[PDB]
């Protein structure tokens, strides 16, 4: 008898598992009730999503941040960059975009009923060719070979978030530290003016827009000096987008180290 | 065997034993060799362990060591992940530091429990003379006492302290104070005569440090240093193994339960961790987190705060503790061994009885005159009171009229001092009365006359006669009387009166009291004119055929509050044993008066006398009481001492040596008793050290007794023992409520890590937040259970069985951990998922989500809705998880502390709000909570988020469930005492 008799060893066990079943049962029911208060289309609260994050492809990380470095002379130092850039643009082929439709409105695309197939809302196409020179055609190297590389700037999507309708939200890239000897960062954006069209908003969530695709803007850096370390900051200029958070450097902004070796 | 035998040797043998001279002393040289052979004649001070090294082992021990290991890992992690430039994990620095602070702050809590830390031998060296007069080479001179050696020839005079243990060869009217040996300051005669077997009672040994009260003597130094009787008493005081108090035992018990369970939980999951694919360094960190979760970092601290609030309460009743452990022990005590003189008694000789008018009257002997008085309407009494008043030479010192007559300081012997205070208390003013009857002649008490006498003018102007008044030993006073005062008349002393006298006299003697006879005689003017010349050496006056007035007897009486205090303890299941250096007859009388011996109890010698049958045949079992003296005790085996302790529940040990007290204490301890000792004298310090708690009288106490004791009664009020028993029983019952409350929340601190590891959902509860709960939000409410009143009538309960009734036993733990702690854990997870799902993360998506969640290269993770999230945003939502789990536990700790108010009573019977400090603690809990949540800045400093009102409500159905569940459990056990429900689900 290992601390009590073996008949009492059993009636204790039964109680504890019964207790544990009831409690488990009670908990399971709480989660079920919870999943009925929950709307499958719109989150109850978006406390941590007041402003959208920003990200950039190709995303290569060094220590404590985004760090990108290649050699124009050795095409194999940028092979992977172009490759993940190409591989990323795959979901933006015209074929991958068959689920979403043309948007010409250049205004917010409000859908309150589900007219798209299988009881969904429509989403707007965005095809790789909208990035033009930085689409992989006719330059499959995305501007890396010529030392004027394209970086793709994507905005995190948030259900029902409206960025501001006085104009389209734009991207702007400049040097973090503008070199005293240097000129400003000279950049050409695709589409023109680095804008995301208004139609792509609001996002209605993965269940309402399963084929939704984030619009993109490519930043073709024309200025950047060879064999030097620089830092580029790309900010989203929109009425409802902020980029001042010191505890989230990816809020409304994205920064990266760059060095183009020769 | 260093026992003195030199009292039984002749001078021839003593000179040969010590190579000395009984008149010329040792040679100068040999005393210098002997000095180098034996060392100084001084008490060797054993230094206890250094103050700093006692603080060190306060940093070891079960929980302290786990904390050490945990901070070790946090430092290493903070090392490995800064040797590769990762700055985010400075938490693992702060984590290590905070833990190290907890280790150190806890270590202080165990060290500042010891208030005094004064040496015991400091007081013993203080009882030792600095100088002596020695004779060496027939030159008498004064030497340092530490230069004395066995063989030295020493001179003692009255007023100086005796410079070693000494075999007396010559003495002129020499008397000593042996209170440090016997506890009694009655002066003992020293002669060169061998008057006893034991060197402790023979007249021709005098002891180092004892005061020579009067006379002169010479003698041979027979022991020095630690070999003296006082050195051996001091050795026994300091060199006692420092055993753990009953509560220290109990605390280390539950620490060893927890440190084991922590190690189980940590190590089995470290294996699970590695088994499920984590790296070694990551499992090593889980082990640290699990230990931080499961171990109760603030528990030891709450315990010493609870003791402190008992110490404070005790202190307010003039009962002072020297270490907070001692604040419990009387609660667990089952045997009290008590000194008599100055402990149970006042150490003040007092008028106790009177024989007059052929009846024995009882005087009120209490120090506050709160007792029952005697009949004073008699005219025989008025006469006897005039005799004992005029025939006294003592006097009160000037201007003490604001002092109570018992406390006042009298110039005289103990006897006369007793009669004078008795006078002042029955009359208005004894010294003034005395002045109204001027003394015209006197014989002070003398060894030849064997009595004291004086003759007096009378106050009344009209009456010119002189009154002779005389006191002395009763038989010797009686043999000089021819008449006696009985009921208003004066009667010739026939054989029936002389026999009546002898009976009263031996009766008062049988009460352990000292007796004096008192007689008078009115001298006629016709033979003695108003100016008659009363010459002492002429003896013109008669001195025979006087009128006997009465007997007066005296005793060292109980303190007033002591007889009821002793009944209280017995009523509480505590055995009470008298252990005294005094003589047995007196000891038995006081034992009976105080209730150590109940009315009706008989010794085997008592029964033997009633049946007029010899003692050999009395059935030992049939005697409830027993009186054993020091000699009998020295004769017994230990199998015999335990057989006597078991046989007679009312036990008196008289005429015991200090070692004999300690031997009796430890005899009870070996039997399973938690033993307290109450005393006051140097002779009690060894027993005081050896007791599980030693209590000393603050006023009557000697320094050795106070410094050996663990508790001091500043007002000398023995009834404070009764308080101590109660508060001790309260603290223990309340500590287990507090501890139960503190432990139960360790489980929902733990289970989030178990799910985090084995399910890889995002981390529900961080280490920093845990510390805030363990060290801050929950600390006041656990402490407020100190103020919980008794559920039952505790002072009528038996003392607890220290083997079966522990502070924390398996029922308390399992219930707290694996039933209530589990309810809390379920609450927590319920809020966690509610807060996650309401923020975009459905439960099924959290499973396996940890890696992408905690990935700094992933700034666009998609939630259940497809929304994209940065690490930052995810991190804050992780904090929102911490915070929602934190309030799930706090809310449940409200229910918890309410169900810990009572272990058996319902909350509806004794009410929810009687304990007022608890509610203040509950309110302060919620405030510091709201502060942590809603003070701006908190998210970036302590990872606390201002949660939505809904996530405070989510766990309240669980708390209400905790109250209802325990409320019914406690109902079940009141309604079913013998049932399974009690035997298993009562804690
Ligand atoms: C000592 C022994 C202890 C034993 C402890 C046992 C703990 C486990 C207990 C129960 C297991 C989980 C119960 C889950 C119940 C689910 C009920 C349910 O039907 O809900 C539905 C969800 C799916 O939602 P949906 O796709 O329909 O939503 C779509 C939204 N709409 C509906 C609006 C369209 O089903 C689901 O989530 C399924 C996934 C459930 C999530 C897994 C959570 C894992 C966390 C466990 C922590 C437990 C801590 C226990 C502490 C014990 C202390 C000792
Ligand atoms: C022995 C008797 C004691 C126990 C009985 C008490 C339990 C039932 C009694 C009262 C329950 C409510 C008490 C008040 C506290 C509310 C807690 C709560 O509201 O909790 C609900 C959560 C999900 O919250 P929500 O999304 O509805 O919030 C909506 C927020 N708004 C409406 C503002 C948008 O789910 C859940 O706890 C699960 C709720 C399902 C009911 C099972 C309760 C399980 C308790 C055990
Ligand atoms: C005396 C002590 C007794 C010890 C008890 C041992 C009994 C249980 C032991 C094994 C049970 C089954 C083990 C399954 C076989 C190995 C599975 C495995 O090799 O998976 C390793 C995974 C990592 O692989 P990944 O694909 O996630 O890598 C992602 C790579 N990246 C991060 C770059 C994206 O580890 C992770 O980090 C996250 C885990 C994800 C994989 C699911 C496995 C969870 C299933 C069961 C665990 C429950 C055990 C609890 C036992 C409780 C006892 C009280
Ligand atoms: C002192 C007293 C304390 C007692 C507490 C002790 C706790 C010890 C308990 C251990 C039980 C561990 C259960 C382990 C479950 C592993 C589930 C699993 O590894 O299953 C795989 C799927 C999850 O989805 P996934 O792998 O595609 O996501 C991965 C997405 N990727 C591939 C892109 C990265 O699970 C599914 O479908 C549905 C499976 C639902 C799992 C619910 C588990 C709740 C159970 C217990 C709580
Ligand atoms: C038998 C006993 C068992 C039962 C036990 C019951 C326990 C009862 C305990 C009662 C506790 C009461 O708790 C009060 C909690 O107050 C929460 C306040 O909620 C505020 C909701 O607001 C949501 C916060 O949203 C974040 C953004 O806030 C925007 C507005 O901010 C205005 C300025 O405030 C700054 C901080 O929010
Ligand atoms: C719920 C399921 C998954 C777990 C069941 C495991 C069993 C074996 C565990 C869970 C709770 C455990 C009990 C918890 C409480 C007690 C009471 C204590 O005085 C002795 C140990 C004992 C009796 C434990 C024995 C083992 C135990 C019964
Ligand atoms: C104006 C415009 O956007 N035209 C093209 C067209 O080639 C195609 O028909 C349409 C989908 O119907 O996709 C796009
Ligand atoms: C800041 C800036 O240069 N904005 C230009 C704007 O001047 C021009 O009218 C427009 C043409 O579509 O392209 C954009
Ligand atoms: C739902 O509709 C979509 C339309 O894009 C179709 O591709 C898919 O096969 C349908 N699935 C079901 C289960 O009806
Ligand atoms: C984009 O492509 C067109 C066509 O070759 C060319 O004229 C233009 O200069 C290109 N822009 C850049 C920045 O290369
Ligand atoms: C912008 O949006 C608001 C919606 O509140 C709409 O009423 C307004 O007409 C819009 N204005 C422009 C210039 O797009
Ligand atoms: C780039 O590559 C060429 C040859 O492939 C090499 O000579 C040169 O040093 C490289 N650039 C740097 C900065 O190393
Ligand atoms: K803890
Ligand atoms: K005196
Ligand atoms: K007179
Ligand atoms: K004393
Ligand atoms: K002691
Ligand atoms: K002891
Ligand atoms: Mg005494």
């Amino acid at each position: 008898m290992l601390g009590r008799t073996l008949s009492r060893w059993v009636w204790i066990s039964l109680y504890y598992v019964a207790f544990y079943v009831v409690m488990s049962g009670i908990f399971a029911l709480c989660i079920y009730v919870l999943m009925r208060t929950i709307d499958p289309y719109t989150p109850d609260y978006q406390d941590q999503l007041k402003s959208p994050g920003v990200t950039l492809r190709p995303d290569v990380y060094g220590e404590k941040g985004l760090d990108i470095s290649y050699n124009v002379s050795d095409s194999t130092t940028w092979a992977g960059l172009a490759h993940t850039l190409h591989r990323f643009l795959a979901g933006y082929s015209p074929a991958a975009q068959e689920g979403s439709i043309n948007c010409t409105s250049e205004k917010y695309f409000f859908q309150e009923s589900f007219l798209a197939p299988n009881h969904t809302k429509f989403s707007c196409k965005f095809t790789a060719d909208m990035l033009q020179n930085c689409s992989g055609r006719p330059d499959p190297t995305f501007g890396f070979a010529e030392g004027k590389p394209c970086f793709i700037i994507k905005m995190n999507r948030i259900v029902k978030f409206l960025p501001g309708n006085s104009t389209a939200p734009r991207v702007d890239c400049a040097f973090l530290d503008q070199p005293r000897d240097g000129p400003p960062l000279q950049v050409e954006y695709f589409p023109a003016n680095g804008t995301y069209s208004l139609h792509y908003f609001p996002y209605y969530g993965k269940k309402a827009q399963p084929h939704y695709s984030n619009p993109l803007v490519a930043a073709k850096l024309l200025n950047v000096p060879r064999n030097r370390d620089v830092v580029i900051v790309c900010k989203i200029l929109a009425e409802h987008v902020s980029f001042d958070n010191p505890h989230d450097p990816y809020e409304g902004k994205v920064e990266f180290k760059l060095k183009i070796q020769k | 065997a260093m026992e003195i035998n030199d009292h039984q040797l002749s001078v021839a043998e003593l000179e040969q034993k010590y190579q000395t001279s009984a008149t010329k002393g040792l040679s100068a040289s040999l005393a210098a060799e002997l000095l180098l052979r034996d060392g100084p004649n001084a008490l060797r001070p054993p230094r206890g362990t250094p103050e700093y090294v006692k603080f060190a082992r306060q940093l070891a021990g079960g929980l302290q060591c786990l904390m050490w290991v945990a901070a070790a890992i946090c430092l290493i992690a903070f090392a490995i992940q800064a040797s590769e430039g990762d700055l985010t994990t400075d938490d693992n620095l702060y984590l290590a530091l905070a833990l190290i602070a907890v280790v150190v702050v806890t270590g202080c809590f165990g060290y500042y429990q010891e208030f005094k830390s004064t040496n015991i031998i400091a007081s013993f060296k203080n009882l030792v003379p600095q100088q002596a007069t020695v004779i060496r080479d027939g030159d008498k001179f004064q030497i340092n006492a530490d230069q004395l050696v066995v063989g030295d020839l020493v001179e003692m005079k009255g007023g100086d302290r005796v410079p070693a243990d000494i075999r007396i060869l010559q003495a002129q009217g020499c008397k000593v104070d042996n209170s440090s040996l016997t506890g009694e300051s009655e002066p003992q005669t020293r002669s060169p005569e061998c008057t006893h077997e034991s060197p402790l009672e023979t007249r021709n040994i005098a002891f180092f440090s004892t005061m020579c009260l009067e006379g002169t003597a010479q003698g041979l130094v027979v022991n020095t240093g630690d070999r003296t009787i006082i050195g051996r008493i001091a050795s026994l005081a300091s060199g006692v193994e420092n055993e753990k108090t009953p509560i220290a035992i109990e605390i280390e018990h539950f620490v060893d339960i927890i440190a084991g369970l922590a190690i189980l939980f940590g190590a089995t999951f470290f294996i699970v961790a590695m088994c499920i694919g984590y790296t070694f360094l990551r499992a090593m960190v889980f082990f640290m987190a699990i230990v931080v979760a499961y171990v109760p970092e603030g528990l030891l601290a709450t315990v010493t705060v609870c003791l402190s609030l008992t110490a404070k309460r005790l202190a307010s009743k003039n009962c002072v503790v020297k270490n907070l452990e001692a604040v419990e022990t009387l609660g667990s005590t089952s045997v009290i061994c008590s000194d008599k003189t100055g402990t149970l008694t006042q150490n003040r000789m007092t008028v106790s009885h009177l024989w007059f008018d052929n009846h024995i009257h009882s005087a009120d002997t209490t120090e506050d005159q709160s007792g029952q008085t005697f009949d004073q309407s008699s005219e025989t009494w008025r006469a006897l009171c005039r005799v004992l008043t005029l025939c006294n030479r003592a006097a009160f010192k000037s201007g003490q009229d604001a002092v109570p007559v018992p406390k006042r300081i009298v110039i005289g012997d103990a006897s006369e001092t007793a009669l004078l205070k008795f006078s002042e208390l029955t009359l208005g003013n004894a010294m003034g009365y005395r002045e109204r009857f001027p003394k015209v002649c006197e014989i002070p008490f003398n060894s030849t006359n064997k009595f004291q006498l004086s003759i007096h003018t009378l106050e009344d102007p009209r009456d010119p006669r002189h009154v002779l008044v005389m006191k002395g030993a009763p038989e010797r006073v009686l043999e000089r009387c021819s008449s006696i005062l009985i009921k208003g008349q004066e009667l010739p002393l026939d054989e029936q009166w002389r026999e009546a006298f002898q009976t009263a006299y031996l009766s008062l003697g049988g009460l352990g009291e000292r007796v004096l006879g008192f007689c008078q005689l009115y001298l006629s003017e016709k033979d003695y004119p108003p100016g008659y010349a009363f010459d002492v050496e002429a003896m013109n006056f008669p001195t025979s055929g006087l009128c006997f007035a009465g007997l007066v007897s005296m005793i060292d009486p109980p303190r007033a509050t002591v007889p009821d205090a002793v009944l209280k303890c017995r009523t509480a299941g505590i055995r009470v044993i008298m252990v005294t250096g005094d003589h047995p007859i007196t000891a038995k009388a006081i034992a009976a008066s105080v209730g150590i011996i109940s009315e009706g109890s008989e010794t085997v010698e008592d029964i033997a006398a009633r049946l007029r049958v010899p003692v050999d045949q009395v059935n030992r079992k049939d005697a409830r009481a027993c009186v054993i003296n020091g000699m009998q005790l020295k004769d017994m085996d230990p199998s015999e001492l335990v057989e006597a302790l078991r046989t007679h529940p009312e036990m008196v040990f008289a005429r015991t040596s200090p070692q004999q007290k300690l031997v009796i204490v430890e005899s009870c301890q070996r039997l399973g008793a938690i033993v307290a000792v109450t005393g006051d004298g140097v002779n009690d310090s060894p027993a005081l050290k050896k007791a599980d708690i030693g209590v000393a009288m603050g006023i009557a106490g000697s320094d050795a007794a106070k410094n050996a004791a663990d508790m001091i009664l500043l007002d000398d009020n023995f009834a404070s023992i009764v308080t101590g028993v109660e508060q001790g029983r309260l603290i223990f019952d309340n500590l287990k409520k507090s501890i139960a409350y503190t432990l139960t929340k360790n489980i929902p601190e733990l289970t989030p890590w178990l799910i985090y590891i084995t399910v890889s959902v995002p981390l529900p509860l961080g280490c920093i937040t845990i510390l805030f709960i363990e060290l801050c939000t929950d600390i006041f409410p656990s402490v407020s259970l100190a103020y919980e009143k008794a559920e039952s009538d505790i002072m009528h309960l038996r003392p607890r069985n220290p083997k079966r009734d522990r502070l924390v036993n398996e029922p308390l733990a399992a219930y707290s951990y694996f039933q209530i702690g589990a309810i809390q854990s379920f609450a927590g997870f319920t809020d966690y998922f509610t807060a996650m799902a309401q923020e975009g993360w459905f439960p099924l998506l959290c499973v396996g989500l940890r890696p992408q969640w905690e990935n700094h290269h992933l700034q666009d993770l998609q939630d259940s809705y497809g929304q994209e999230w940065t690490f930052g945003q995810r991190l804050y939502q992780q904090y929102t998880c911490y915070t929602v789990f934190f309030i799930s536990i706090e809310m449940c700790q409200i229910a918890d502390v309410l169900i810990r108010k009572t272990r058996r009573l319902s909350a509806f019977q004794q009410g929810f709000f009687r304990n007022r400090i608890l509610v203040i603690a509950i309110v302060f809990q919620v405030c510091i909570g709201c502060f942590l949540c809603y003070c701006p800045g908190m998210p970036n400093i302590f990872n606390f988020m201002p949660i939505r009102f809904q996530w405070w409500l989510v766990p309240m159905p669980f708390s209400l469930l905790i109250f209802v569940y325990d409320e019914i459990r406690k109902l079940g056990v009141r309604c079913c005492p013998g049932s399974w429900w009690d035997q298993e689900l009562y804690y």
